[PDB]
């Protein structure tokens, strides 16, 4: 049964470019907006089955976040047909991404990745990777109501911050970097985010939390 | 119980080591990140004291970069998040040392150990094809003074980690 | 208490009056009680004179 | 050990950050009732307005700078408000991070702001009805008091938290409840 | 509907009826592992309240607020047990607890 | 009606100076000799969260234990510390036995 | 002799690190609710042990009250220093600071 299948890729593949724009990156509103039927226009063959391959894709950081964040630069998303990750497929997409010249890879195996191919992940620094599961991304943890708006900070915004709270970085409350909400960001360590909170008691209240 | 009996370090290899007494050593100073990013570091002995070396100037760059500005006093910076990185790594660093089987420097073996809650530590005789190994590559209660020997010679060599290891300030 | 120092806070901050209100919701935990509420009554009541 | 320092940052007593604003809106509790009860205030205004007495603390306070950010964000505060959390534009932050609130008179939780402006809207009859308290007289009442009835710097809600989580236990599907529940 | 047990995932491939974006929990570490600190963090005090609720008991947030921010200083969800006790710098309050 | 026990005159105490218990230099249950009032960590927390935190603390300082004492501020020790038995035109003072050395020693280089 | 004069350089340069200048002081113009219970107590310890009294007495026998009638006119001569988390300090004169 593909449909399930073809419906829960094209769903999670949505919230991959929902990220992709949220974590900053351009994207045109309508390619988040992709309707079932044209993502199996567009990235099913005449099978019932899409082609991970032709999903994969470029993404370009917007003016903001290049100006905001200088550092920001270009982003691979990459899908994994066989449900397997080879060491080598990790090979290849590595290298496909140092080659190209990515600032960050993001590579979303179907189901499970070899371990061996987990220690190339720290392959090539600066560049970075990152791995999301397909079934993981099935629904934008965002978009639920608990989740408050997250929002990373340029290091000259989280130095305002500290130099007005007068904090050493560790005495901020910490976020797991292994959060799904971090990992749906992508946050360094040493990262900032400012979190909206809405009260019941006030109204929107912003929080901070540091990535370790 | 991870000594070394003739390597007379633990038997966990110099290297492997090396890290976490360069980890726990930022942790003094309480970098969290550059501890990760120590582990970036990586391209035989000549190789491994070239690494030694290129991480321990890679610390000693970080804590100087990071004491450079005021993010660190040079009593070192200590906090909740920072004491928590110094439990993780200790805690696991030991599994680490009561993992490794053989000295990873001499190859030899150095027998188990068997302790008591009324404080009686049993040695237990190595197994056959380890004396092999051993004269290749070369359940008794055990006096207290000869464990005290044990390991102040194991401390003459590890004094570089374990100064780091008790300490959680410079 | 045996300070000048401490009796300031025992008057000025741990107090009766001071303290009229709950920290927990914000409700006052003091006032008459039992016979002083039927009291109220009789006397607030119309037919007193 | 926490500690509300003067930046009213909440600190466990190594300095630690807890939260930037005791409530978020960084009300003290024992003095947040009547606050949020602004018939009653509207009505003994010229009491509470001796009270409070607004003439000596114009000098130390800026009045201004909270209001205009205050106002610049209500705008657009209405303006993007049906889209959800995640889509919605961070441009702005809220009043109080920007402000001291006890350094800058009209620095106000973004609630107690909509609730007094609701009220002062739909009642507005009353400002002209009644003597003539002009909105802005009240309106400068209110925004005084809410600076006024602001946390203390130093106090110990630790201590209360744990208390005012303490005592009320005390007091007492088939979901598991009670103290085990809260224990749990 | 209300679920015993706790799979978000399950559900997640469920939203052509339920809401997914509505989705609560009374498990708190699983929403931490889930949706994250946050959303864990909000289902405490949502928790906790109900606690109170039910009672009729009355709590200001703020307490709520403090604790439950409190709990997950770490990103974590942190017991205030001996073990969560166990991070503090402080070593007098945890050598004087148990 | 029935009178009961639990008549106040068995019930009641005051300011105990008197027992001091040896190992903390503290009070004493009251009962009949002499003893005290406990105050605890209940009320502790409150003095803390009551507001009446200077004077709490004060409160518990001086009905616990309080006196002061020689400390060497190069050994950091309060034990170690002592008094010396002085010569006869000599006022006796407090020294640190850690940082002393044996006079001996000193001759020697 | 050096190594205390050291110290007493670096005494200062931390200490001026730690303080915050006049125009800089960001904290609330009013007195907290502590703030006027210690000025009090600790006033009135002097007023006890003969520390110059400003204000006429009155008939107060009580240097807990003395303490009250000098913070009316505001002249108690003290300065309160209200420490930041991190250790760096504001001074606030007790006349400059807003009373309740
Ligand atoms: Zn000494």
């Amino acid at each position: 049964e593909n449909e399930r299948n073809i419906s829960r890729l094209w769903r999670a593949f949505r919230t991959v470019k929902e990220m992709v724009k949220d974590r900053g990156y351009f994207i045109t509103q309508e390619e988040v907006e992709l309707p079932l039927e044209d993502f199996k226009a567009k990235y099913c063959d005449s099978m019932g089955r899409p082609q991970r391959k032709m999903m994969s894709f470029q993404a370009n950081p917007t003016e903001e976040s290049i100006s905001k964040f200088p550092d920001m630069g270009s982003l691979w998303v990459e899908f994994c047909d066989e449900p397997s990750v080879g060491v080598k497929t990790m090979k290849t997409f590595v290298i496909h991404i140092q080659e190209k010249n990515f600032q960050t890879g993001i590579f979303v195996y179907q189901n499970n990745i070899t371990p061996s191919a987990m220690k190339l992940v720290p392959s090539i620094p600066p560049a970075t990777i990152e791995t999301f599961n397909e079934a993981a991304l099935v629904v934008n943890i965002t978009h639920h109501e608990l989740v408050p708006k997250h929002i990373r900070l340029s290091s000259d915004e989280k130095r305002e911050l500290l130099k007005r709270y007068r904090l050493k970085e560790s005495q901020l409350p910490r976020i797991q970097r292994a959060d799904p909400v971090a990992l749906y960001l992508g946050l360094k360590r040493g990262e900032v985010v400012k979190i909206i909170r809405k009260s019941e008691t006030s109204g929107r209240y912003a929080s901070y939390r540091i990535c370790m | 119980r991870a000594s070394c009996l003739f390597c007379h370090h633990f038997r966990l290899k110099s290297v492997e080591v090396h890290r976490y007494a360069c980890k726990l050593r930022l942790l003094q100073y309480g970098l969290i990140d550059e501890s990760y990013k120590l582990d970036e570091i990586t391209l035989s002995s000549t190789l491994l004291n070239e690494l030694k070396s290129k991480r321990s100037e890679y610390v000693d760059m970080a804590i100087a970069k990071a004491l450079s500005d005021g993010r660190t006093t040079e009593r070192g910076s200590f906090t909740a998040t920072v004491n928590d990185e110094r439990k993780k790594l200790v805690h696991e660093f030991h599994k680490k040392l009561l993992s490794r089987g053989k000295c990873d420097n001499c190859g030899m073996f150095s027998p188990k150990f068997r302790k008591d809650g009324f404080t009686k530590i049993f040695e237990t005789a190595l197994n056959e094809k380890q004396i092999t190994n051993n004269r290749v590559k070369g359940s008794t209660y055990i006096l207290s003074t000869e464990v005290k020997n044990i390991l102040d010679t194991v401390f003459r060599k590890e004094q570089c980690v374990l100064q780091y290891v008790f300490h959680s300030r410079p | 208490p045996q300070n000048e120092n401490a009796r300031a806070e025992a008057l000025n901050l741990a107090n009766t009056d001071s303290q009229y209100l709950t920290p927990t919701s914000g409700s006052p935990v003091r006032g008459l009680i039992q016979d002083h509420i039927s009291a109220g009554v009789w006397l607030t009541s119309k037919d007193s004179f | 050990g926490v500690h509300v320092s003067y930046d009213n940052s909440i600190r466990d007593a190594d300095g630690t950050l807890v939260q930037f604003m005791y409530g978020g809106d960084a009300i003290d509790i024992t003095k947040e009732s009547h606050m949020t009860q602004f018939e009653f205030c509207l009505d003994n205004y010229y009491a509470l307005l001796k009270k409070y007495n607004p003439s000596a603390l114009i000098e130390h306070l800026d009045v201004e700078s909270a209001l205009k950010y205050s106002k610049k964000t209500l705008k657009y505060r209405k303006k993007h408000s049906k889209e959800p959390h995640y889509k919605q534009s961070v441009k702005y932050d809220p009043v109080l991070a920007k402000y001291n609130p006890a350094k800058y008179l009209g620095s106000v939780s973004e609630n107690f702001q909509d609730k007094l402006e609701s009220f002062l809207d739909k009642n507005s009859k009353l400002f002209k009805s009644s003597d003539g308290v002009n909105e802005k007289k009240f309106r400068a009442l209110m925004q005084l008091k809410y600076m006024r009835s602001l946390i203390n710097p130093g106090e110990a809600v630790g201590i209360i938290a744990s208390q005012s989580v303490g005592e009320p236990s005390t007091q007492m599907a088939n979901v598991t409840l009670g103290i085990p529940r809260l224990r749990e | 509907l209300v679920t015993e047990g706790v799979n978000f995932q399950a559900m997640w491939d469920q939203e052509a009826f339920i809401d997914v974006d509505g989705i609560t929990s009374n498990d708190v570490a699983a929403v931490l592992k889930t949706y994250g600190v946050e959303a864990a963090r909000n289902t405490i005090v949502n928790e906790i309240n109900n606690v109170f609720s039910r009672y009729a008991i009355s709590v200001s947030f703020r307490h709520l607020d403090l604790i439950a921010d409190m709990m997950t200083r770490q990103g974590t969800y942190l017991a205030f047990n001996r073990q969560g006790m166990e991070t503090s710098t402080s070593s007098f309050m945890k050598m004087s607890y148990e | 009606y029935q009178r009961l026990r639990h008549m106040v005159n068995d019930k009641f105490q005051v300011r105990s100076t008197g027992p001091v218990n040896s190992l903390t230099m503290q009070p004493v249950k009251g009962r009949k000799r002499h003893g005290g009032i406990r105050v605890g960590e209940m009320e502790r927390d409150a003095l803390i969260g009551h507001g009446t935190s200077f004077l709490l603390q004060d409160r518990l300082l001086n009905s616990s234990d309080y006196t002061q004492a020689s400390v060497c501020r190069e050994c950091g020790s309060i034990l170690t510390t002592q008094q010396s038995v002085p010569r006869i035109g000599s006022i006796s003072t407090v020294c640190c036995r850690r940082c002393s050395m044996r006079f001996e020693d000193a001759k020697k280089l | 002799p050096e190594d205390f004069q050291q110290h007493e350089q670096i005494r200062r340069k931390t200490l001026k690190e730690k303080a915050i200048p006049k125009d800089q002081r960001a904290t609330t113009p009013y007195m907290t609710k502590y703030e006027r219970a210690r000025i009090l107590g600790t006033r009135a310890l002097q007023i006890s042990m003969n520390a110059p009294v400003f204000v006429d007495l009155e008939g107060e026998t009580d240097p807990l009250r003395i303490a009250m009638k000098e913070l009316a006119e505001k002249k108690i001569p003290l300065v309160i220093r209200r420490y930041l988390p991190d250790g760096s300090f504001e001074d606030w004169s007790v006349e400059e600071l807003i009373v309740d």
